[PDB]
């Protein structure tokens, strides 16, 4: 059907469509022929390098969705093992799967069958609107496979497609109905939306990055959908005061915030997972305090005996002090040093009233030293020469941190510490008598780094 | 004829157009006309010749079926004979054999009985020219079903000889072209590669005169001539080869002319051998002006030139480079390159070993071309470094010994010798390295020839290399060493007297000026010469160890040698002088570990002689020094010498420990489960460091002994027991720390049905507390273990998780487990276990086996790896003989959400555990069953096929067992690596047959099952076991064989052949499937006899439904066990039943299911002892000694029937009708060769012949277990 040529494509596309039509009919219903066709079209939607086959297989699945509801009457839509209910269950099992090419298949299935199931109702409040969480977990499982495999792209696109219709459906149809229980939710008769955002709140600090993001944006689009139509600024203070202080701090701390065996770079993925959890806490705080949702001093400070500040201090004290896993560890530690810089930026530039909780441990030669070391020779802290987003984006987060730092008091260690590395004598002595010659590497690279730092 | 098929199909499908049957063939709703299926069919049926062939064939067949209505029988026969004459005209008249045309006529001639007697000679010649042999093979084998049927055999054998398949080729030069007795002898001499006496008694039996028992057929005279040609080709005496090529064609004076060109049989039979012998002789250096003139005069016309130019195309290149017209030799080598291209592209892909043979010539032809190109450079004759790196690459590139027959080595070495002689004469140091290159290359060829048992060619190569092997000291020691190791290797298949005679004479050639002044300079060469000296004396000594007198009875002047290096003190003299030579080798790659093995195996075999001078101390050092390198053979000697130190505990442990400490310890995983066994007993320190180092690099290997052996070992207050127990507990704490491996083990433990575990507990209590109420505190110490899973539903929840089986079982069995806790906790009687029986049957009725889904264990159902807490690493990696990489090993990543409870009594169930390799891996899990037997016999199969891959005879036949990874994670829980796309034999047998006959086989009193039961009951007296012993005194051979044939006649004969011809769609598919099945099953059967694998029901056999190869499974019986313990003995080495036989015919059962057995048995009784002592460690952990003795006997040469007698006498002392047992085991003395053969000293061939004539013996298959199904 989806062949390269026009003659054999425009032939055999109507073939497969017409067979989808006929095999979806009460005469061809409950037949091993039809289940064979469905199996074939699935293991075409979930396979390696034939992608032009995945596209057309998604089209075939949306045709299935059309004609299966178009044929099977509601008087018999209770014992069918091939109806849309079981189709969506098999899509879920295809999505919660360790294979980096079956989750992609369920992603494409949703992407093609969202144009339906959203123009249909009276049975759609239990299949998928409830199962946004399951495809969220699909984006969680996509944490490891490959950025360029297109699994995260399609998964984000379908969480997109699903939020853009759940937000509309459940703003008026928001009542204690017997909606089907999705995975991980507490067993209850009603799961309308309050526990949907309560689940989104259970982890905005899950270590897997893109699922965490999507959850955070799902709050920031869903919170103005309760009948109160309120906004997070007062809601987080309300829940923190009516549910205890420990709630909002702990549900962002993670699960494992509590050694020197990895003080030297090591790839033991226990360390990589602690780094991931630190990144999760960093991002969730940054995105909550940073906008007016909560105050910097509201959730930070010693009154609640927090844990972020301790581990971030330990970090900058012990970040920059097998052969190929070193680069992996370096990447995963640089992606979190950059995020703590962004955290300091969103901590200072948001309210210059809480810097007192930023104890002098980072205002010592721990924050500012990694600052200086990114500015000059960023490869010293493991920034691998050869990446794209990180290297081009570094002189942005570094400078924005400097500009958040200048206004605040801790511009003094700033000046007296930059001045120990970009003192004038360094620039003058770098510009020696001969800078044009065979000794390119050392002289030219040193000047390039110092000039780039000075331009920052 | 290219287009004849499309033409004919067009012509036939024209006349369908102007017929009124075009009424929309279905005219209903899902339509289409009745012509849009015919016109495009023919449109494509003239674009490709395969649809053309196949439409012509199906339409021919349809016409000849629909002519059965009209065309009365006489008219039928007239028409069919017209077709047959036309088809003979097709084959005889065709000019360029178009493979789809030839195959079309040649397989539509196969589907009709009248047309099946086509033309053996034309069939064969057209298959050979068309390179489509399997269609002809099917035709000839269906014509040879239902002299004409001796020239059919000649053509069949002619047509296999091009598809390799040499075993089934030799299987009819001994069963159809036969009936004399020198034929078998010479073919046997050819099979085991002794092509000296084989050709010798081809000549002397071709030169014979009278033989007053019958004149030899011409069909075997021409055979003998061809066989002598091929034999003389193997051991390449090209003198005799050209003489035999000219012998039977014309007179003794060589006239060579168009004599060969007439009567094409002369062409086919003599032209290859003729020019091979002549040109080879021209190549080694001679002129003889013999074949050159014939070739040159043949360079005219069409018939005399086209055949030789198109089908030799490389001998032409060599001859013309000899004539030094480089352009034409080039043209011919390139023409040979496209010749290989077109030939190889035309062998079917399923014709394995035809493409190997065609590919093996590419190396040689490329050598030819690259030399002619290298010599074309004018400056190449002035610069010497081009020669330097050409020699470097040519000594880097060799054919491989053990997988290239000696003709490829011959080709490469001779052609390279000619090339490099041309180079040397084209450039007058260089010539010193030239001579070195020739010498080393010929020595490499000798080594190859020697290590694949082509002894005589190696001897002749030493002889022709001896004249020039005197110029240098190293060349002297090289020649003497090569000849001496030749003698050692070739002195093994011989008789003991022959062995001692032939290895004694390589002693004077060893004490001459080769040990004079050269045992001082090259210490490694000195060590190799010492090894050869020591092994010479070893062979002589260990030879005369057989008998004290008759060995030193037939002897002569040589006896003074025996005297100088009574009659029982010479034993020790040879021993000790060999020991001195061997030790001086030892103090002086693998030469260090070659000395280590020679020393250690001398000591160990002399020990095993003595058990019926500290060798027990001596072996360990060299063993562990070699295990400090890589060695399967040195892997072994922990437990044997640890036992001989359990006898003598004072000496040589700390040296063992010191050497074991310093090694890369990745080499104990293959034996981990044997060394962790001894830690429960004394002297356990022998394996402490290396296990504690494995557990720090490859950390999972302790949980299996030390949750079972720990309570199976009683560690007292001994000064060393406490530290050993704290060592094992400390590794346990340092290995079992994550609670993840134990979590997987508990998930699988709960995956077992609660009913089976309760039944096991009931068996334990009924066998433990019922014998005598003296075993105290056992029930108290074991009840909590089963209560931790059974009883209250919350116990497994505390243990692993909330369990669905305990949810539907612990709740249902509440007031019974309450009673069990109240009374059975301290009852300690087991007097009245009817409560256990009723509880078990209640579990059978309302605790259904169909759990029906994996959700029953949520941890497995919701594994979903989320964090590193010691990820599982699915069990089955870590083979051994590699540096384990647990990062390339597949890690568990999820589970497939379905479980199928495959139906057995104990009922294991099979699970589809996922993996991160994006592939998938299914498994079986057995709960309550110990799997040390299966895992450990599979260890044995791995060592066996490691042996096999290293025997060249077995290797070229690609002889390997099929093994699956068995890994027990504890006693009462193992998993088994279930292979992909397989099926059991039972399902093929009952799925190929028809519904009527499956019904007749299942439900009918006359069926072999019902017939056998009624036979036993009606002429025995009773209905159950023990009737066989009552039978056997009134169950004479004749009546039993007649009844066996009666019952067998019911079940179809061609049934498994129907299976293979049913899933093939090609002749090549059928041919490859049947050959693969027969070969694999032959090695399955003989490897299962080397260590008695009983209980070979039809359901213990798996077979790929993608290759046809066979897999052995479910090794419950591992030694002679069904023949010694079971109430119904199994008096048969292996299943070779009726269907396996009737798979191959017209081929007889002694052509392919014989030669594979022979090569396998040869590879097995050519051992260091690997099988024997790995079996020693098989059985000697908690009469096993007589089991090992029987294995030694029936591996070192023995009669299968006396061995089965030994088994049965060990297991059936004073048993009823034991005389009849032994009489049916031993044979008849007039109908079974088994009986008519001696006790031992049987050769491989004779051993296996007796073995098969015991396996296919109707006197045992008539009386054996009813479920084994001896009729099918
Ligand atoms: C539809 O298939 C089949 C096949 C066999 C049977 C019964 O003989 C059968 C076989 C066992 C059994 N035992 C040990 N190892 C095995 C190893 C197996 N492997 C490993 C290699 O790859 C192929 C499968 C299979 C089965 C094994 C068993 F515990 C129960 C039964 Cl009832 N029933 N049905």
């Amino acid at each position: 059907a989806c062949d390269v040529d026009q003659v054999t494509r425009q032939l055999y596309e109507p073939l497969v469509m017409q067979l989808i039509h006929w095999f979806t009919n009460n005469k061809k219903f409950e037949s091993q022929d039809t289940v064979a066709l469905l199996e074939a079209i699935l293991d075409g939607i979930v396979d390696p390098v034939d992608s032009t086959l995945r596209d057309f297989c998604g089209r075939c699945i949306r045709e299935f969705l059309k004609w299966s509801i178009k044929q099977i009457t509601p008087q018999q839509q209770e014992k069918s093992p091939v109806n849309t209910k079981s189709l969506f269950k098999r899509l879920y099992s295809l999505a919660l799967h360790p294979n980096a090419f079956k989750r992609l298949g369920a992603s494409l299935a949703f992407n093609n069958i969202y144009r339906e199931f959203r123009e249909e109702e009276s049975l759609v409040e239990q299949f998928v609107f409830e199962a946004l969480v399951i495809y969220m977990e699909s984006l969680a499982l996509a944490h490891a496979d490959e950025k360029s495999l297109g699994t995260i792209q399609q998964c984000c696109d379908a969480i997109d497609h699903l939020c853009r219709i759940i937000e509309k459906k459940h703003v008026s149809l928001n009542k204690a109905k017997k909606r089907r229980l999705p995975r991980g939710f507490p067993p209850s008769a009603s799961l309308c939306l309050l526990d949907l955002v309560k689940w989104l709140l259970a982890h905005c600090g899950r270590p897997q990055t893109e699922c965490r993001h999507k959850s955070i944006e799902l709050f920031y689009k869903f919170v103005p959908l309760l009948p109160g139509n309120r906004s997070p600024n007062l809601w987080l203070k309300d829940v923190l005061k009516e549910e205890g202080v420990s709630f909002l701090i702990n549900t962002f701390e993670g699960g494992g915030c509590g050694l020197l065996y990895l003080r030297g770079p090591f790839s033991l993925q226990a360390t990589l997972c602690w780094l991931d959890l630190l990144l999760a806490a960093l991002e969730c705080y940054n995105t909550f305090i940073g906008e007016r949702t909560v105050g910097a001093l509201q959730v930070l400070g010693t009154e609640a005996q927090s844990s972020l500040l301790k581990a971030v201090a330990f970090f900058l004290e012990s970040i920059a002090m097998s052969p190929q896993e070193g680069e992996r560890y370096n990447y995963s530690k640089c992606t979190v040093v950059v995020r703590i810089m962004e955290f300091t930026t969103t901590l200072l530039n948001t309210s210059p009233e809480g810097w007192k909780l930023l104890k002098k441990d980072l205002c010592n030669t721990h924050l500012m030293r990694v600052l200086v070391q990114t500015l000059c020779e960023p490869a010293s802290i493991g920034f691998n020469i050869g990446d794209v987003q990180v290297m081009a984006h570094l002189p942005d987060v570094c400078v924005n941190l400097m500009k958040a730092l200048k206004m605040s008091p801790y511009k003094d260690i700033l000046e007296t510490h930059l001045r120990e590395k970009i003192t004038a004598q360094s620039i003058e002595e770098l510009c020696a008598v001969n800078l044009y010659g065979p000794d390119a590497q050392v002289d030219r690279s040193r000047l390039a780094a110092v000039v780039s730092a000075c331009k920052q | 004829e290219v287009h004849f098929l499309s033409l004919a199909t067009n012509f036939l499908l024209e006349m369908t157009s102007m017929s009124p049957d075009y009424p929309n063939p279905m005219f209903e709703h899902p339509q289409i006309k009745h012509s849009s299926l015919i016109t495009p069919l023919q449109a494509v049926a003239q674009r490709d010749p395969i649809i053309a062939k196949q439409l012509f064939s199906s339409l021919f067949s349809g016409i000849l079926k629909e002519m059965d209505k009209f065309k009365t029988l006489s008219e039928k026969n007239n028409i069919t004979q017209k077709l047959l004459q036309d088809f003979n005209r097709f084959l005889n008249t065709t000019f360029s054999f178009f493979p789809p045309f030839v195959s079309c006529i040649q397989d539509i001639s196969c589907q009709h009985a009248a047309l099946l007697s086509l033309d053996p000679a034309a069939v064969s010649a057209g298959c050979l020219a068309s390179l489509q042999q399997p269609v002809g093979i099917r035709l000839l084998e269906e014509a040879l079903l239902r002299p004409p049927d001796v020239l059919r055999w000649v053509e069949l054998a002619k047509l296999y000889r091009s598809i390799g398949e040499y075993d089934v080729l030799r299987g009819i030069f001994t069963s159809e072209i036969g009936t004399k007795q020198i034929t078998q002898s010479a073919l046997l001499a050819e099979a085991r590669s002794d092509y000296s006496e084989a050709a010798k008694q081809y000549d002397e039996a071709l030169n014979k005169q009278d033989w007053v028992d019958g004149e030899p057929t011409e069909a075997e005279k021409d055979f003998w001539e061809l066989a002598s040609l091929d034999c003389y080709n193997h051991l390449a005496e090209w003198k005799s080869l050209e003489y035999c090529s000219t012998a039977s064609i014309d007179s003794e004076n060589p006239p060579d002319l168009n004599k060969i060109w007439s009567e094409p049989f002369y062409q086919e039979t003599y032209l290859p051998y003729m020019i091979r012998s002549k040109l080879k002789l021209l190549l080694q250096g001679e002129a003889d002006q013999s074949l050159l003139t014939f070739i040159d005069k043949a360079m005219h016309g069409e018939l005399q030139k086209a055949i030789l130019e198109l089908h030799y195309s490389q001998e032409l290149s060599l001859l013309y480079l000899l004539q030094d017209d480089v352009d034409r030799a080039k043209y011919y080598i390139q023409n040979g390159i496209q010749s290989f291209m077109q030939n190889y592209s035309s062998i079917d892909v399923l014709l394995h070993q035809s493409r190997l043979t065609k590919l093996q010539s590419v190396q040689a032809l490329t050598e030819i071309q690259e030399f002619i190109s290298f010599i074309s450079k004018q400056g190449n004759l002035s610069s010497q470094v081009p020669l330097k790196r050409l020699l470097n690459t040519w000594t880097n590139r060799y054919p491989d010994a053990k997988m290239d027959p000696m003709n490829i080595w011959d080709d490469i070495i001779t052609n390279r010798c000619f090339f490099l002689s041309k180079i040397e004469e084209k450039l007058t140091d260089i010539s010193s390295l030239i001579r070195s290159c020739k010498f080393s290359m010929k020595m490499k060829m000798i080594d190859s020839a020697r290590k694949q048992n082509n002894f005589s060619l190696a001897m002749k190569l030493l002889k022709e290399l001896h004249k020039e092997s005197k110029t240098r000291d190293d060349w002297l020691v090289s020649w003497v060493q090569s000849y001496c190791r030749l003698s050692h290797c070739r002195s093994r298949s011989q008789g003991c007297s022959e062995q001692v005679l032939t290895v004694l004479k390589t002693v004077s050639l060893l004490d001459e000026n080769n040990v004079s002044s050269y045992l001082s300079k090259n210490i490694l060469a000195f060590r190799d010469q010492n090894i050869l000296l020591g092994t010479t004396y070893r062979i002589i000594a260990n030879a005369l160890s057989s008998e004290p007198a008759c060995l030193a009875e037939i002897e002569e002047d040589k006896a003074r040698r025996i005297l100088e290096l009574d009659s029982e003190k010479v034993i020790a003299g040879l021993y000790q002088r060999a020991f001195q030579h061997l030790s001086e080798a030892v103090q002086a790659a693998a030469g260090v570990i070659d000395a280590y093995m020679t020393l250690a195996d001398f000591c160990d075999q002399q020990l095993r002689k003595e058990e019926e001078q500290a060798y027990p101390a001596l072996v360990v050092e060299k063993m562990l020094k070699a295990l400090k390198l890589n060695s399967n053979e040195a892997r072994l000697k922990f437990p044997r010498l640890l036992q001989i130190i359990e006898r003598y505990p004072e000496e040589t442990l700390s040296l063992m420990t010191k050497e074991i400490s310093s090694v890369p310890c990745w080499q104990f995983i293959s034996w981990i489960s044997h060394m962790v066994a001894l830690l429960d007993k004394d002297q356990a320190v022998a394996v402490q460091h290396s296990v504690e180092e494995i557990t720090d690099n490859y950390p999972q290997a302790i949980v299996y002994p030390f949750i079972i052996s720990s309570e199976s070992y009683s560690f007292k207050d001994t000064s060393t027991g406490h530290k050993n127990k704290e060592f094992v507990a400390r590794i346990k704490s340092k290995l079992d720390q994550g609670g993840v491996i134990q979590d997987f083990i508990n998930a699988l433990d709960q995956l077992s049905n609660p009913e089976l575990l309760f039944k096991d507990w009931s068996n334990d209590v009924r066998a433990e507390l019922a014998k005598t109420p003296v075993n105290k505190k056992n029930i108290e110490k074991m009840y909590e273990r089963m209560y931790a899973a059974l009883g209250d539903p919350k116990a497994p929840g505390l243990g692993a998780f909330r369990r669905k089986f305990i949810q539907t079982f612990g709740k249902e069995f509440d007031k019974h487990f309450g009673k069990g806790g109240s009374k059975l906790l301290r009852m300690k009687l087991s007097d009245f276990n009817d409560i256990t029986n009723m509880l078990l049957l209640k579990m059978n009725k309302d605790s259904k086996p169909p759990g029906n889904l994996k959700e029953c264990s949520p941890w497995m159902s919701d594994f979903k790896v989320e964090f590193l807490r010691n990820e599982l690493e699915i069990p089955g990696q870590y083979d051994g003989r590699g540096k384990p990489l647990p990062e390339y090993h597949v890690r568990i990543a999820g589970f497939d959400e379905r479980v199928t409870v495959m139906a057995s009594l104990r009922r294991p169930k099979r699970i589809i555990i996922r993996g991160h390799d994006e592939r998938e891996h299914p498994f079986l899990v057995k709960g309550g069953e110990d799997l040390r037997q299966d895992q450990r016999v599979e260890q044995l199969f791995q060592v066996m096929n490691g042996i096999l891959a290293q025997d060249s005879a077995c290797s070229q036949r690609a002889l390997q067992l099929r093994t699956y990874s068995v890994v027990p994670m504890t006693s009462r829980l193992g998993l088994i690596e279930w292979l992909e796309n397989t099926v059991t034999l039972k399902d093929l047998l009952l799925n190929t047959m028809s519904q009527e006959e499956k019904a007749a086989y299942l439900s009918d009193p006359r069926a072999p099952p019902c017939e056998y039961k009624d036979w036993l009951t009606k002429m025995s007296g009773k209905h159950d076991v023990g009737a066989y012993m009552l039978m056997y005194k009134g169950a004479n051979r004749t009546e039993t064989v007649t009844s066996f044939r009666k019952r067998e006649s019911k079940v179809p004969a061609d049934l498994l052949k129907r299976a293979f011809v049913r899933m093939s769609t090609s002749p090549e598919a059928f041919l490859a499937l049947r050959s693969h099945f027969a070969s694999s099953h032959a090695l399955i059967c003989i490897s299962h006899w080397i260590l008695g694998i009983g209980d070979r029901h039809l359901n213990n056999f798996m077979v790929a439904m993608e290759t046809g190869g066979v897999i052995g499974i479910d090794f419950g019986h591992a030694f002679g066990s069904a023949t010694q313990f079971l109430p119904v003995p199994e008096l048969m080495p292996f299943r070779l039943t009726r269907q396996f036989i009737n798979l191959m015919l017209p081929m007889k059962e002694t052509g392919l299911m014989y030669s594979i057995m022979v090569h396998a048995l040869r590879a097995f009784r050519s051992d260091p002892g690997l099988l024997t002592n790995t079996m020693d460690v098989f059985v000697k952990e908690p009469y096993p000694r007589q089991k090992i003795c029987y294995a030694k006997r029936k591996l070192a040469g023995a009669n299968p029937a006396v061995i089965t007698c030994d088994e049965l006498l060990l297991g059936h002392e004073k048993a009823p009708a034991f005389r009849d047992y032994v009489a049916v085991a031993r044979g008849s003395k007039d109908h079974n060769i088994r009986a008519q053969e001696p006790e031992s000293g049987l050769s491989e061939e004779t051993q296996v012949k007796c073995l098969m004539d015991q396996a296919t013996d109707p006197n045992i298959l008539g009386r054996t277990w009813e479920g084994w199904e001896p009729w099918m």
